[PDB]
């Protein structure tokens, strides 16, 4: 259970501290991220801190303007923002992710908090809207500039589903594996460049926006997002 | 007495001749000989350990 | 009375001798010898700081789990040597471990008389003990998973048990051994299993009913390891008399004995190759031997362990052999 | 060569290695003792003074941490798990002085101590031997002389001479006197002095091991 | 000529033996997984210094004593004579610091094992290296053809060098090993063989006092202009230290069963 706080109205050029409090899992062994979503655009990765704070990465758009830190004894993940621009307004999501063999990164996403202010792999998801009816299969296509099939066989592509008015949840990891608790309906397939997510026996709970992210290397870039209704 | 009971049950099982047993073991080993990476040194291309 | 037993023993020995028309040596004398086997140390898993007593490969032939006197299991990624997990144990005296066929749970036990099961795919992230399986009144030798719910277990209580993890108690207790039972081996179809004990006997047990289906003797000392032939119709035992043996379930007798004058040291672990042609026996002379299971000829030697080779395993796809020794290092060949 | 997830997995492995090294150092600073004896040998009394299967008793004395492993709950073959205790720095062998007049168990203690002191694994592990139930012996020796236990005894039927004969028998049962040593002691129904003797024996073993590493012994 | 050839062959044999033994000790320490202790790290550092002497100083001495000519240059001779002092004093202070380590491990074992770390061993090696550097370098600062030898410029420098390089380590080793021998009685008499420990400590002290004492007493008697020194006695006493370099790994390693089993493992592959 991740919950964030510290958002709201901020004067441009100011500074704000975002606090992510975690309860119910081993924070020490969990890498943490910070993914912001524009009020109308798709998700965009912002920051990442590893387990033990030994590794820290930032988005090249906002590199050096943000400082992400961990307090394992306090069990809290902090992100300090300085000199905000008007484009920085977004809703920020605290994202859990643990990396080992067979793990499921980006499995749990925080509820996110809003904040309003006055050579990277590009993923294309041009199929913006798909009119669908319940009980019928649907296919969502994503494309990558660089092949995601790494030399070790892992195809680092993640499919997330964001319900209207709900935080995103992991749906499929590594283009084939199904996240724990996800219905068996969802399937992932595709080569190292073109990827497909197939849903069979669609029900109402499937309404939302589907995002394709790449975890091959940083920065992690999401797709535009496909809206199903 | 329980020991003798177990005995009588173990004495009432069907038997297979050692010739047939050896024939079956040799047949299994020969049939699966190609799919044994330990017997035949696997090439390093498809060898996961390097 | 006891004279009736003795007469039944004589009758069963006569039946076995009558059924033993030929021997595996002369039946397979004509087959081509496998030749010398060279096995390099492909990987060296280091990070254990005490004697290693057991390990088990995962069903995916990549992950493995090892137990030592460190007071903690270690789950290794054998392909890249990374330590996937490090599970601190309640008792440091662990002499067995197992990796579930589904890859979700990992068991370990020892002098605490408890085969503790740990959950690997928990939501909280840290591996936690799901169940504390107690009820054995002696030291714990080897507990092996059947599936995610059932687990057979062999202890020094002279009995083997079949616990249900969901409820936490035994559903069938296999009794009949005279001394400490030190080894287990599930059949590939997982319907029968052989347990070797310290009374120089290995018993074929049926899990579904519980009675001792068969008994096999011929060793002259305590049996320390056992492993089914991949066909599931034979099994090799390794005892303290420096001799391995290959018994047949259908013939109800041994077929081959693996020994040499040079080796005067007991066998601490036994495993088979994927095809069953090779028998890898890790001895207590700081090394391992590789026997032609059809010729009893020492097809290879695996040296490199500074101490006793206590545990030995072969990947489910037969791609690699991992031997863990008392020098606190695993070696994947 | 290594993708982002592989790099983070390697970092996690390195963190696990750090934690394992710290735990290993902490466990190596520990002092491991193996407690052995008969069922009525007073080991329960001794562990009470310092405080299913194996029983771990952890205590601290003079900033030294002692873990005593009692294997009284193991009724299986001793040799099948005795190799697990190679690393114990000492074996606290408790023997009761009331075992000489109640039945055959004195010979059981004799054979058990002989086997323990002549194991191939314990060829270099010192044995701290405790003589428990000495107060009862001091007055029951007059009622039952030690000649009843051992007719070969030839001396005054006094508690001092009987104790000397016992600590001569136990040391004569030793075979590795040049490598190991038996530190015999009498409980005297006190705790602090017993723990002080155990600490002295342990530090003596440590200094002997350091001299052995130096090449002197 | 025949005598000169015999001397050259003997010195080549000596330096080859030094190199082989130092390499064997280093390989055994680096390969055996039971010898990763701070004391073994100190012994390995001593072996490294010994190998430096063996493969950087001994051949130059061999060629110089037979050629009686140094064509390598005045700067090269200065570098050789400075690195010789640096590395020999480094070896002597490794002997002293190993004696100190053993004194700690025997007298205050209970907490010294707690406080003993590879970081502490590295600090000790750093200390001996810096003290050797401070002893040897400043001649290159202030004191700076056919034959070049020790330059006796300042008697104060000579006495400083000899006291800091051999006399202080000698008295430290004597005191520490005397304390160790005194403490060995506490586990020999107050508990209940003294011959073994006495022989080992006597052999260590005898080797140390037999190799580098003649050279340094000669150094004093030639730095105070007492007696003249001939080339034969001068280079014989010089090579006495290299003989110590040869015997050092044997003396400081052969008395451990762990090192013995490491050697047995390393002589089978
Ligand atoms: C100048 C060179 C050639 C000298 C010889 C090589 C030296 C530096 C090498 C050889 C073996 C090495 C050791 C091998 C193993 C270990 C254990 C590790 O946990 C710490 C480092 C340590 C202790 C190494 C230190 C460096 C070492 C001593
Ligand atoms: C060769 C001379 C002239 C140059 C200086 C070499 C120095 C930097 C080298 C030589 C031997 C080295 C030591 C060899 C072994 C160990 C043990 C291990 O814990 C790593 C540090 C430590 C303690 C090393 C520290 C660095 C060291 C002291
Ligand atoms: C600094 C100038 C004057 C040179 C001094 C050289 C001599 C006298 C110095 C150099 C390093 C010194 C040692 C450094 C550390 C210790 C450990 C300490 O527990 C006792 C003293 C002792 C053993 C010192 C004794 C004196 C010593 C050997
Ligand atoms: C000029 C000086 C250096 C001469 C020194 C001579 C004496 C002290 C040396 C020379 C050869 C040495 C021996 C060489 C080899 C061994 C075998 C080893 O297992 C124990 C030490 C022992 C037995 C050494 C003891 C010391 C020794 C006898
Ligand atoms: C015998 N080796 C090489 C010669 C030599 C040595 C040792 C030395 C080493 C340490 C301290 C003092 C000295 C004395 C000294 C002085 C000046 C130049 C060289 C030397």
């Amino acid at each position: 259970q991740l919950v964030e706080s510290g958002g709201g109205l901020v004067q441009p050029g100011g500074s704000r501290k975002l606090s992510c409090s975690a309860s119910g899992f081993a924070f020490s062994s969990f890498g943490m991220h910070w993914v912001r979503q524009a009020p109308e655009k798709g998700l965009e990765w912002v920051a990442y801190i590893s387990s033990g704070s030994g590794t820290i990465y930032y988005a090249d758009t906002v590199k050096g303007r943000f400082t992400i830190s961990r307090d394992d004894p306090k069990n809290t993940l902090f992100l300090q923002m300085t000199s905000l621009r008007s484009e920085d307004t977004a809703m920020y999501y605290c994202v859990r992710s643990i990396y080992y063999y067979g793990s499921s990164p980006f499995d749990f996403w925080g509820q996110g908090t809003t904040l309003t202010v006055s050579s990277d792999i590009v993923m294309t998801q041009a199929t913006s809207s798909v009119p669908v009816t319940p009980g019928e299969s649907v296919s969502i296509s994503c494309r990558s500039s660089k092949s995601l099939l790494h030399s070790n066989g892992n195809t680092y592509l993640y499919w997330f589903l964001q319900r209207p008015g709900q935080s995103p949840q992991l749906l499929i990891y590594r283009m084939s594996n199904l996240a724990s608790g996800v219905p068996d309906r969802f399937s992932g397939s595709g080569s190292g460049t073109a990827f497909t997510l197939t849903i069979s026996r669609l029900e109402a709970e499937d309404v939302g926006v589907y995002y394709c992210m790449q975890h091959l290397e940083y920065p992690l870039t999401f797709g535009a997002g496909t809206k199903l209704e | 007495r329980k020991l003798v009971e177990q005995l009588k049950m173990e004495a009432n099982i069907d038997r297979i001749k050692v010739s047939k047993a050896a024939a079956d073991l040799m047949a299994y080993c020969e049939a699966h000989a190609k799919e044994d990476p330990l017997l035949t040194p696997v090439p390093a291309s498809e060898n996961p350990f390097r | 009375l006891r004279q009736e037993a003795e007469q039944l023993k004589n009758q069963i020995r006569d039946a076995r001798k009558a059924c033993a028309d030929a021997t595996l040596s002369q039946i397979t004398n004509n087959i081509d010898p496998v030749g010398r086997i060279q096995m390099r140390t492909r990987r060296t898993l280091r990070g254990h700081l005490a004697k290693i007593y057991a390990m088990h490969w995962g069903t995916d032939s990549r992950l493995l789990v090892s137990a030592s006197q460190d007071g903690k299991l270690i789950i290794w990624d054998s392909y890249t040597t990374n330590k996937v997990h490090a599970i601190p144990l309640r008792s440091s005296w662990v002499m067995t471990c197992a990796y579930a066929p589904s890859g979700n749970y990992v068991a370990c036990g020892g002098l605490d008389n408890i085969c503790s099961i740990y959950n690997l795919k928990t939501r909280e992230g840290n591996v936690r003990v799901s169940r504390e399986l107690a009820g054995h009144t002696g030291y714990l030798s080897c507990c092996r998973f059947l599936d995610d719910n059932q687990i057979v277990t062999s202890s020094g209580d002279t009995t083997c048990a079949l616990w249900d993890i969901e409820t936490g108690q035994q559903t069938t207790t296999f009794t009949g051994h005279t001394g400490d039972v030190m080894s287990l081996s599930l059949a590939p179809d997982t319907r029968l299993f052989v347990s070797g004990a310290c009374d120089a006997s290995a018993k074929l047990w049926d899990v579904r009913e519980g009675m001792c289906r068969q008994t096999f003797t011929g060793h002259e000392s305590d049996i320390n390891a056992i492993c089914f032939f991949p066909n599931g119709n034979a099994f090799a035992t390794g005892s303290d008399d420096a001799t391995c043996r290959l018994f047949d379930l259908r013939a109800d007798q041994e077929l081959m004995t693996y020994s040499h004058d040079n080796i005067i040291c007991g066998i601490t672990s036994v495993s088979f190759s994927k095809s069953g042609r090779l028998l890898l026996a890790g001895y207590d002379d700081f090394n391992c031997n590789v026997w032609d299971a059809l010729k009893a000829d020492r097809a290879g030697v695996l040296a490199g362990h500074d101490n006793r080779v206590s545990c030995l395993g072969v990947t489910d796809d037969g791609m690699a052999v991992a031997t863990g020794s008392w020098d606190s290092f695993l070696k994947i060949w | 060569t290594l993708s982002a997830e592989d790099k983070a997995a390697v970092e996690r492995s390195k963190m696990i290695d750090r934690n394992l090294r710290e735990d290993g150092e902490k466990a190596a600073r520990e002092v491991k003792l193996l407690l052995l004896g008969a069922g009525e040998s007073g080991k329960s009394t001794i562990v009470k003074q310092m405080k299913t299967g194996i029983v771990e008793t952890h205590f601290t004395f003079k900033d030294l941490h002692f873990k005593m492993f009692d294997v009284g709950g193991q009724r299986s073959e001793r040799k099948k798990w005795i190799h697990c205790f190679e690393g114990v720095t000492a074996i606290i062998f408790c023997v009761a002085l009331s075992d000489y007049d109640l039945v055959n168990r004195m010979h059981e203690s004799m054979k058990l101590f002989d086997s323990i002191c002549n194991n191939k694994w314990f060829t270099d592990t010192s044995i701290i031997l405790f003589l428990n139930k000495k107060d009862l012996f001091e007055e029951k020796i007059k009622k039952s002389p030690l000649t009843i236990c051992y007719p070969e005894y030839a001396g005054s039927n006094t508690y001092e001479e009987a104790a000397a004969y016992i600590q001569c028998q136990f040391e004569d049962l030793n075979k590795r006197k040049d490598t190991k040593e038996i530190y015999t002691h009498f409980t005297c129904a006190t705790d602090t002095k017993n723990v002080q003797f155990v600490f002295d024996a342990v530090t003596d073993v440590i200094i002997k091991n350091n001299l052995k590493d130096c090449g002197l012994f | 000529i025949t005598e000169k050839m015999l001397i050259c062959m003997t010195l080549v044999v000596i330096t080859t033996l030094t190199t082989l033994l130092n390499l064997a000790v280093i390989m055994a320490i680096g390969t055996t997984k039971k010898l990763h202790q701070p004391a073994n790290y100190l012994i390995c550092s001593l072996a490294v210094t010994d190998l430096l002497v063996a493969v950087l100083v001994m051949p130059l001495s061999i060629i110089y004593i037979v050629m009686d000519r140094w064509k390598l240059g005045y700067f090269l001779c200065e570098v050789w004579l400075s690195v010789d002092m640096t590395c020999c004093t480094c070896s002597i202070w490794h002997l002293c610091v190993i004696a100190l380590d053993r004194y700690w491990a025997i007298t205050n074992a209970i907490e010294y094992a707690r406080k003993r770390t590879a970081k502490r061993a590295a600090l000790m090696i750093l200390t001996v290296w810096t003290i050797s550097i401070f002893i040897s370098m400043p001649p290159l600062f202030w004191r700076s053809p056919s034959q070049c030898t020790i330059q006796h410029d300042h008697v104060i420098y000579t006495i400083y060098s000899t006291l800091g390089a051999f006399y202080i380590p000698l008295t430290l080793i004597l005191i520490l090993y005397y304390r160790i021998y005194h403490a060995a009685k506490s586990l020999y008499q107050k508990r209940g063989r003294e011959r073994k420990a006495a022989r080992i400590l006597g052999l260590i002290l005898g080797a140390f006092i037999l190799s580098w004492l003649p050279f340094f007493i000669k150094e004093l008697i030639v730095g105070l202009s007492i007696y003249t020194v001939s080339s034969e006695v001068a280079d014989f006493l010089t090579w006495l230290g290299y003989v110590n370099s040869l015997i050092n790994p044997l003396l400081y390693t052969s008395f451990n069963e762990d090192f013995k089993l490491a050697f047995k493992k390393l002589i089978r592959c």
